[PDB]
Formats: structure tokens, sequence, C-alpha cells
RNA sequence: GGUGAAAUUCUUGGAUUUAUUGAAGACUAACUACUGCGAAAGCAUUUGCCAAGGACGUUUUCAUUAAUCAAGAACGAAAGUUAGGGGAUCGAAGAUGAUCAGAUACCGUCGUAGUCUUAACCAUAAACUAUGCCGACUAGGGAUCGGGUGGUGUUUUUUUAAUGACCCACUCGGCACCUUACGAGAAAUCAAAGUCUUUGGGUUCUGGGGGGAGUAUGGUCGCAAGGCUGAAACUUAAAGGAAUU
């Protein structure tokens, strides 16, 4: 029904805590609360437990990641660089 | 590519999808080729390969996941293991 | 006398008058 | 009014070209806009070849040649007198 | 401008050539006329000695002196010292470069330039990178004055030289490759392997610069000397 | 039959440098340049300072016992001038004509492949 | 008390039939069921405990040990890493890039965990209300809420006193000063806004 | 022309004048229609049926032998596809671009070239709906576009 | 270290440089062209993956599904904004040294934001070919990019079978050039700015003297800087375009 046109998730904070502040909070929480999928099964049901904890209900294989993203961009490039470094080592 | 050959054998030849169908068809040994996704657990691939070796049937892996395989077989749902028992108008047994 | 100087004077005028209006409304 | 058929310098069907830097005044001039003059003068000055030859290892046969490209802005071009304003009748000469 | 210094020093005579000795340079047998020359090094003292500062040393000498022939003028070995043998020092081929002056004469307008590079290890564990030069030719009876390639044949030739240079390097150690690039026998076979795909001319290699080296292996050095 | 050295001429604007060097390159002989021979600060790049500096280098070269050197005249290089200084060939002729044999002339100035950027702004130096 | 999570990994005792409980801070991509490899001969994979003496250049390694037999000294925070920028074969040491941005050499026999610790970018959302800050600081120590020294009584703090709100003396405190007046900036090289580069 | 470009490149075909050609063809009309329906049961689309038949047999255009063009007879024997051959060709191309969009999200050209194919498949669907080929209440769905290719 | 000439500044702790490397960030020089792709902005290392696009050829299919665009949507130089990474050169501000009667500018040295990237905005320019798109016709010549055709054409091996490079002749799509003007234009000039008084192929948008003023106000997008729409009062008889002495 589109109750709130722009505040998005940050409707619980009411009319407080600023505008830009509430906007970064909005972006952080809609990254946080999105439903994710297990890289081992593919079902979009991975949820979040505590900080840095990504726990699913179907695959049942919790994988640690970022506090707000399963694998941040820094994690992705780190994984790629170890991939290539070991590939060079064992080449 | 591979996907068009699977589509062709789906429309022309018979097909079995899922766990129970493929393990049964392996048991009676009516299958010819089996398709297994990469995202599946390793024990899945190991036992499927063991059954295929017992039934001297060939094994082909695909570099993808479950939802990928469901899309590739031309179906709106998802599939993890695909086994064919009769090609018909296709020639996947000849090549690959 | 050059065009961007006309524009800069006009924009300065809009900023001062916008401050005036904000102080009033 | 318009002065040249190729308006700035042969920028036709392209729209944009990567600018370069002049070698005298360091002006950001487009690649095709900056005039390029070959510098094929020898590594030794004018004449005086035998002077080095008498103190040259081996029977000479070196004859090194230096090649360089010079990028000049329009303002430096007129100041260096390499390119000069031409008449309307002359202007259509390449 | 000797009359401009104001603060000569902030904290507040004998020359060092009397402590220098003439050290003759030796070259491997791959070049018949070794005869590189002599250099200068400080006296061998207990604090630093001469072999310590001489162990890492690179000397650039053109091939016209090492090979003798005048046709080897546009090539120069950057010989690197690696041992001292009692007033004579042994050198190994480390740096390869093509004359800077001849680059500017080699590159010409109204044609397309090639560029290829690889990273290939020899048989005796010497990883090397090879860069090759090549320019299009104005063949006989040709009237078009640009000698331009399609640039899709470019993708074929750079693949060809990259594969060929790798294959030629495979199966040869540092002694064998030094005896083949001087005669330029490879450049003859690039034309042989690229004659039917694109005419080409001026096959030359810019640099064969060395990157990594195996263990010292002093006994191999005496083999070359 | 004849010992060999390096000339390593650095000819640029406002100064020209000649550095007698050994084949290794680490040894340094006669580090004089074309700036100490003139007390005007404007004649450094002129041939007058180049010729006088070459004579001083030649005298030092004779003292050590070097009979021949290898020359590589270079400019400032990089993204500043990329052209040899006015006093380059003048210094080269002066030192060669003092009893020193020269051979294998080369240009060793550093040229970039469009690296970094040049000072002056987009409109450049406007005198 | 720790933003980063710890992975409970079990090892097999090679000398006696018992199973031990080791606690390892979780890196990226580590999941339950994954076999972790610890030793000097294991391959280059995320989470391994390979020593710094047998790793190539530029590897991203966390949980770096200062000395052998330390069991955790460097890179123990969420989102931090240590880069390798060279090893010395002889007198084996290793130059490393710690998160602070400084150069240090350590023994090559120091074990480290390959990868970056989980919970990266933890401080990227404000705390908003006082409740989040209170719940975060209640499980670590008792240093919240804090009181400004300028608005303090002169007896309870050197910065306090006076009818106005001003420090009075110089806020910068020399390193040679004794305990009692170390309030404000201690041995500050320079102050003001950090306009420019870090000069690392 | 060049609907979604600014070119004018011409590459077309020119049929011979003789509507009864080529006066050397000997196979009967019953024989040639057998070949087309034999190739039709293989699953080849009429575009591929034409090229194989033209470049292998002594028939270039089946209109001059049969009673109609090769598509028209396909209705008579009931081997036609559920959708026109055109709509299938771009919809399989459209989903290929969409599959590209899902993986990498920085190719602005792929998004722009995506606009071109949308400018096509509604225009062709509108004409097909007008001439009563597709169902009168047929729309194009981005999510269901994958199901269209079967 | 510099400039026409100077100065600030760095130099027994060795400035500048030579010889060996290491670290950091930026760019892809010479080849590089009245030369290529992209709708435009724009795109100038090697290799791999993905998809898309023009041109060529067709005796393959559909069948007029076609041209333009209110409103409405996507991309959009540089500069600017938010949160990070990064932070070597250059460098709005600024600190400075000259010169000038004055210089907070042109000239030299440091130097913040910025110039690089990530995720999100900003929707502007001399964004120009100052020339809207679609379709037909109209004086010629050569060169050049891609493609195709034919000529025991000349080469390129194991002269020869093919390839590849070219030559000759032709053709299509191009960036476009050179000489002329039946034609147009006020001319500068134009093969389109021609087929417009002998006025009509189809279609979208813009202007009615110059200032005021792209301003006031009202709406609307935007965190803001700013963008879109957009006057009136009043004033003047001259502004403006093309060539000439």
């Amino acid at each position: 029904a589109k109750r709130t046109k722009k505040v998005g998730i940050t409707g619980k904070y009411g009319v407080r805590y600023g505008s830009s502040l509430r906007r970064q909070v909005k972006k952080l929480e809609i990254q946080q609360h999105a439903r994710y999928d297990c890289s081992f099964c593919g079902k979009k049901t991975v949820k979040r437990g505590a900080a840095g904890i990504w726990t699913c209900s179907c695959c049942k294989k919790t994988v640690a990641g970022g506090a707000y993203t399963v694998s941040t961009a820094a994690a992705a490039t780190v994984r790629s660089t170890i991939r290539r470094l070991r590939e060079m080592v064992e080449a | 590519s591979i996907n068009q050959k699977l589509a062709l054998v789906i429309k022309s030849g018979k097909y079995t999808l899922g766990y129970k169908s493929t393990v049964k068809s392996l048991r009676q040994g009516k299958s010819k080729l089996i398709i297994i996704a990469a995202n599946t657990p390793v024990l899945r691939k190991s036992e499927l390969e063991y059954y295929a070796m017992l039934s001297k049937t060939k094994v082909y892996y695909f570099q993808g996941g479950n939802n990928e395989l469901g899309t590739a077989v031309g179906k709106l749902f998802r599939v993890g293991v695909v086994s064919i028992l009769e090609a018909g108008d296709s020639d996947i047994l000849t090549t690959l | 006398m050059r065009a961007k100087w006309r524009k800069k004077r006009t924009r300065r005028l809009k900023r001062k008058r916008r401050k005036v209006r904000a102080r009033s409304k | 009014p318009k002065k040249r058929a190729s308006n700035g310098r042969n920028k036709k069907g392209r729209g944009h070209v990567k600018p370069v830097r002049c070698v005298n005044c360091s002006k950001s001039i487009p690649k095709d806009k900056a005039i390029k003059r070959m510098a094929i003068r020898n590594i030794v000055e004018a004449a005086a070849v035998r002077d080095l030859s008498e103190a040259s290892v081996y029977p000479e046969y070196a004859l090194p040649k230096t090649y360089n490209k010079l990028h000049y802005c329009v303002s430096c071009a007129i100041h260096a007198r390499i390119v000069r304003v031409r008449s309307r009748e002359d202007r259509k000469n390449r | 401008a000797v009359g401009k210094n104001k603060r000569l020093s902030k904290g507040k005579v004998v020359d060092p050539f009397t402590r220098k000795e003439w050290f003759d340079i030796k070259a491997p047998s791959t070049f018949e006329n070794r005869n590189v020359g002599k250099t200068l090094v400080n006296k061998s003292t207990g604090l630093k000695s001469a072999s310590d500062a001489l162990k890492g040393r690179v000397v650039e000498v053109c091939l016209a002196d090492l090979q003798g022939s005048e046709d080897h003028s546009f090539r120069k070995i950057k010989l690197r010292v690696d041992e001292v043998q009692g007033k004579n020092l042994l050198t190994n081929f480390h740096g390869m470069d093509f004359t800077t002056d001849k680059l500017r004469s080699m590159v010409r307008k109204w044609q397309t330039l090639i560029e290829a590079n690889v990273t290939v290890k020899t048989s005796d564990d010497y990883v090397l990178r090879i860069f090759a030069i090549a320019f299009t030719r104005k063949q006989a009876n040709q009237v078009k004055r640009h000698s331009y390639a399609q640039s899709s044949h470019i993708r074929a030739i750079r693949k060809v030289i990259s594969e060929i240079l790798t294959k030629e390097v495979q199966g040869s150690t540092l002694a064998q490759l030094t005896s083949k690039l001087i005669p330029e026998v490879i450049n003859k076979e690039i034309e042989n392997a690229t004659k039917d795909i694109f005419p080409l001319q001026n096959i030359h290699v810019r640099k064969v610069k060395l990157l990594k080296q195996p263990k010292f292996d002093v006994g191999a050095l005496m083999a070359l000397h | 039959s004849q010992v060999f050295g390096v000339a390593r001429i650095y000819a640029s604007f406002n100064d020209t440098f000649v550095h007698v060097t050994d084949l290794s390159g680490k040894e340094t002989i006669a580090r004089v340049t074309g700036g100490m021979k003139v007390k005007a600060d404007r004649d450094e790049s002129s041939p007058y300072a180049a010729m006088l500096a070459a004579q001083d280098v030649a005298a030092k070269c004779k003292e050590v016992g070097i009979t021949a050197v290898h020359v590589k005249i270079r400019a400032t290089g990089g993204t500043r001038t990329k052209t040899p200084g006015p006093g380059g060939q003048a210094a080269l002729r002066a030192l060669a004509r003092s009893g020193l044999r020269i051979g294998r002339i080369e240009d060793v100035t550093p040229v970039p492949s469009d690296s970094t950027r040049k000072k002056g702004g987009r409109r450049g130096r406007r005198l | 008390g720790r933003g980063a999570p710890l992975a409970k990994v079990v090892f097999r005792d090679p000398y006696k039939y018992r199973l031990r409980e080791e606690i390892f801070i979780a890196n990226e991509g580590v999941h339950t069921g994954q076999f972790i490899y610890a030793g000097k001969k294991a391959s280059l994979n995320v989470g391994n405990v390979l020593p710094l003496g047998s790793v190539p250049e530029g590897t991203i390694v966390s949980n770096v040990e200062e000395k052998p037999g330390d069991r955790g000294a460097l890179a123990r925070a969420s989102g931090n890493y240590v880069i390798i920028i060279g090893h010395n074969p002889d007198e084996n040491k290793t130059r490393v890039r710690l998160p602070s941005g400084a150069k240090k050499v350590i023994s090559s026999d120091a074990r480290g965990v390959i990868g970056v610790i989980a919970g990266g970018g933890r401080v990227d959302k404000p705390l908003l209300k006082a409740g989040r800050a209170f719940h975060k600081y209640r499980l670590k120590r008792n240093s919240w809420p804090k009181t400004r020294g300028v608005a303090m009584n002169p007896v309870d703090h050197p910065h306090g006193g006076g009818n106005h709100q001003h420090i009075g003396k110089a806020s910068t405190i020399s390193r040679g000063a004794v305990s009692g007046q170390k309030a404000g900036l201690i041995a500050a090289r320079r102050t003001g806004l950090l306009r420019g580069s870090q000069k690392t | 022309g060049r609907m979604h470009s600014a070119g004018k490149g011409i590459s077309s075909s020119a049929i011979p004048y003789s509507r009864n050609a080529p006066a050397w063809f000997k196979l009967s009309s019953e024989s040639v229609i057998e070949q087309i329906v034999k190739y039709a049961r293989k699953g080849l689309t009429p575009s591929q049926i034409g090229v194989l038949l033209r470049d292998a047999h002594g028939v270039t255009q089946a209109r001059v032998i049969t009673g109609n063009k090769i598509m028209r007879i396909l209705k008579s024997n009931g081997l036609a596809p559920e959708i026109p051959e055109d709509l299938y060709y771009l919809i399989k191309k459209a989903v290929s671009v969409r599959k590209h969009l899902e993986r990498n999200r920085k190719d602005k050209d792929a998004k722009f070239r995506l606009i071109l194919i949308e400018s096509r498949i509604h225009r062709l669907a509108r004409y097909y709906r007008t001439v009563a080929v597709l169902p009168p209440n047929w729309k194009y769905e981005s999510a269901t576009a994958s199901a269209l290719v079967n």
C-alpha cells in the first residue's frame, strides 16, 4: 500500500535521530535484514543471528561473514587474491 | 552448448528428476547418463559415482548449482540430480 | 564584462535573498 | 564567422580526442590539435663530424641519429615562427 | 656560480683514486672476444673488502666489442659480475637491451606496431620475459602507402610469437640461449613460421631482461669460464 | 690496448653535467659540471660553461689515467624537457678534443610512457 | 564483548586418546563442517594456521603471532588483516603490514591465520539511542557514561573550575609528566584537523 | 532503415522472374512436401528449414512447387509452434541479456541494449495481437520470460 | 632549484648526481593518421570470460509489423555532495618570494579540498558539424576503413596445392576530402545550407527589436550547491549578422 514513501525501514524511530543519520541507518538495516541463500543448497532462507553470524534454517551450515553482509567486497577480493596466490604457488 | 542438448533430450527422450527416481533407476540400471550439480554436498557426488561404477554408467559433472540446473532442464522449479534413461533424438551418449 | 560574472552576481543575489526569506519564513 | 572547413583541426566523426601537454608552455592541447614536428637532427652538432672522428674509437661508422616529436601550442607556434598566418588564397594549402 | 654559497655546512683533501685498483672484466665463452675491459674498485680492506662491493655489479657493453663484427652494433649485454677469481672477475648474462637510438629509427609512421610479451622459464630454472618487435612492409608493386594490418591478423601473430618464443626457450639452458640470440637464428624462423600469414620485416627482440635466478651454483660459472 | 670509461653527459637547462664513470657505474670520477665555471648564473647552459667544464673534466681524466670513455648524453627527461640542453654538443666536442677517444655515442635520457602529469595547469605556463 | 565471532574447532590429540576444545576467531567463509588444516605443510586456504615462514608475498593473513608460542598477538579484531611484504631467507624474519600502518619485523616461525576475520566493517552504522551504547559497553567494562573534565570541579579534575567553560592551561601534556595531570592530549606531536596525508 | 541504429547497410535477396522455375526440377510435389514435414518433425524452425532445403535439394522456394509458402503448410499438418517464430527468437535473446544483467551490474550498455529488445517484443506482440495470432489478452512478463523459451 | 633578470627554499647531517633495489599512487607515450567504434558523453598495455552492435552475402522466414515524437523513461564530460578505501604527482583555498605607486593576478616554492576507486546523488557545457529525424533525385576525380566478387595477376613454402599480403576492375555501407556551380544563400560558403515565389514528401521542437532577464513569483526534482517551467512593470531607436578602405 506504500504507507511510507521514503523513510523505509526507519519508521520505528519516528521524527528523531536526524535525516542523513536515519538514512545511513536505513541502508545498513535493509542490507542487514534481507533474506539470503546458502552457497551449499541455494535456498533463499539464510538469516542473521548475532554480529557476524549468518545462520540458515534449511542448509543448517552456518558460515561466518560480515556483520551486515554474507561476504563483503573486501572479503571477495581477499578470497580472489589467495586463490590466485596459491594458484601461482602450485603452478 | 550443453544446455541445448539437455533441453533436446528433455523434449524428445524420457527423463527422471530428483533423489528417489535417480537412485531407483540406478538400482535397476536403466539409466545411461547422470547429471550432478557442483553445489551439492560431496557425499552426494561420491555415492552417485559409486552407484554408477557399480552399474558401469557414465558420470558428467556441471559447473553450476541447483537453481541453475532447474533452469537448464527447462523447468520453473529446481533440480539437483538429473538422470536420463533414453536419449531418443539426441546424441549425448555419443559425445561427452 | 563577461557572462559568468553576471551569473555569479545573480546567484549571489539569490543566496542572500533566500537567506532573507528563510529568516522571515 | 567560420574560418576553416575542418573547424578546429580535423575533428570529424570523432567528437572527442585525448588531450596532450605542450613541450614549451605545458598547455593541455588535443592530440590532433597540437602540431607535431620531427626532430631528426644528429646527436652531434652541425658539421664538426671529423673533429670527433679523429678521436673516435673504431673506424667511426657510428653516425647516431636522435629522433623526437615536438608538441606545440598555438601561442607557442606563432612565437616560434614555425607556423605563420597565411593569406586567404594561401590558407587552402596543406 | 661559485659566489652564491651562504650556508656551506650545517654541522659546523686526499683523493680516493690512490686506493683504487684495476680489475679486468671477464666474459663467458659464448662470445669469442671476451676482452670487456677494466673497472675501478676501492682497496680490499677489513671493513668492507673489494669482493663484497664487487659481487653485485652490472656492466653494459655493446656487442661490437664482444662479438667483433660490425653487424652486432645495435645490441648490448648488461653483463653482471658474480664472482672474484684473483684480480679477474667472472660475469653472467643478466640484462639485455636494444639500443635506444635505433628504437626511434625503427619506429615509423604510416604503419601499425606490434607488441608481445611472455614469462617463460628455461631448463636450468631461469625465468625470463621476451619482448619482440615487428613492423609491416611495403611490398613490391604495392601502391597503397599505409601498410596497415587488419589488427585481427595481429591477434594471430602475437599468439604465434608468444607460443614460438615459449617453445624455443623450452629445452635450452642459459648457455644455449646465449649462443642462439646473437646469431639471430630465431628471427629467421619467425619469418619461416609467419611467412604464410603476413609478410612482415624487421624481426628483433628489445629486452631479454632477467628477473629471478637459481641457487649460486658456482661450479656452473667455471664451466662458462 | 686502451682503457675505457664512461662519459655520462647530462645536458639540460640551466646546467650541463659531465660525469666520468667506470664501466660498473658506481665509481665516480671528475664530478664537475658546467655551473662552477661562470659567475653569472645565466651562462651555465651556454657553450662557454660547457667547454670550460669539459676541460676541467679532461684534466682530471688525464690524472687518473683514463684514455677513453663511452658517452651517453641525456637530458632532464621524464615530463620536464625531453630535449637535450644547448650546452650538450659543445661540452661533448670540448672534452673529446683534449686527448680523449670517444666511442659508441648513445642517448640515455629517460622518456616516460605518459606517466604522471606535468606541472603548469591546464593553460600551462603563461609568462 | 568481542564483535568478531569465535569458531569452536576440535582437534585430535596425537599423543593420547582425547579430543580437545580450541577456540578460533572466525574468518570469512568459514562454515561448520569445513575441515580446517593447521601446520607447516598445509595448503594456502582461508582459515589455515600456516606459519609466516612458508607463505608467498602479499598474502592476507590474520591472527599473527609476535613470537613462537604466543597463541594470538596481532590482528584479533573484526575486519583487520596483516599483509606480508617480504621474507628474509637468512636470519629468517618477515616484514609485515599491521592494520595501524607501520613497519615491523617478526620471526618467520610465527603462525598466522589466512584470511580476514568475520564481522568486517562492524563500525559502519551509528548507535542511535543511548540504549545501544549502554548495551555495548555494559559487557566490556565500566567506563560509560563519561563526564567532561572542563565542566568538572577543580578538585576532581585539573580541567575544571572557573565561572566559564574553559581549560585554562595548555591541554597538551608532556610524556615526562607524572600520573595525576595526564588529562587531555599526552605527548601530542601536533593537533588540529588532520588535513593532509598520514605520512606513513 | 536500421530500426535501432543509424545505418543504411543493404543486404537483401532477389528472386528470379520465372514463377515456374527452374524448368529442370524433377521431384514431384508430393515428394518435396514429404521432405519439409520430415524436417519439421525434427524440430527445426521454418527459418532453418528454408536454408537446409535450399542449399541441399533442387528446390529454392517451395512456393513454386507446393501450393503456398513453407509456413502455411505447417498449419495444415499441425506441426506449428505455439508462438510465432519471430517472438521466440528475440525472447530467447532477451533472457540472455537479462541473465547477463544478473551476474554483473556495471555494464550500462547491456542495460541500454536491453531497452532495444523491449522496444521490439511489445511492438511485435501488439501487431500479432492485432492480427489475432497471440491471445487477445497476452502480455509480456519479465519474470515469466524465462518460461517462454521452454 | 629556478626566471628575461631575481627571490623563497634545500645543502659537512652531503644538497644535485652516479650504481643497486624496495614501497606508493597516476597514465597506457613513441606506433597515433582530415585514421578507427559507440546514440552521446566517451573509448588509445598483455591475456581470459560474458554478452551486445554496425557492415558484408543469401533464390532462408514473417509480413507492412513502417517515420516522427506531448506527457513519460535510460545514459550523460568536467566540477560538486554523502559514507569508505586510497592519498605518489599536479593542484580552486591558503601561507609565502619577487615586480608594480598599488597586485590578495600573470612569474617561483610549499600546500588543504580535489584529481584514483567503491556504493548513492548531482541531469549541467562552445554537450558545435553552432546545420533535427525519415525517404527519393541531382556535375565530376582520387585517396582511405570494413566486406564481397572476378581476373593461370605479382608474391609468400615443401617454385606449386589453399591460406596471408598486395595489384587490377567493380560493388555496398562508412569517416570524409579535391575542382566547379545548373541551384541556393545577405555573403562568409554549401553536393547539402540544392530539388523555396516555378512557394506543398512526412514529422517533432524553438524565436518575433535590443535590455530588463533567463530575472520576480508560483509549482516541481534534489541532503544542499543547484535543475525544469517561467513572466510583468519599466526603458531605448537603435542593438545584431555578412564584406570593404
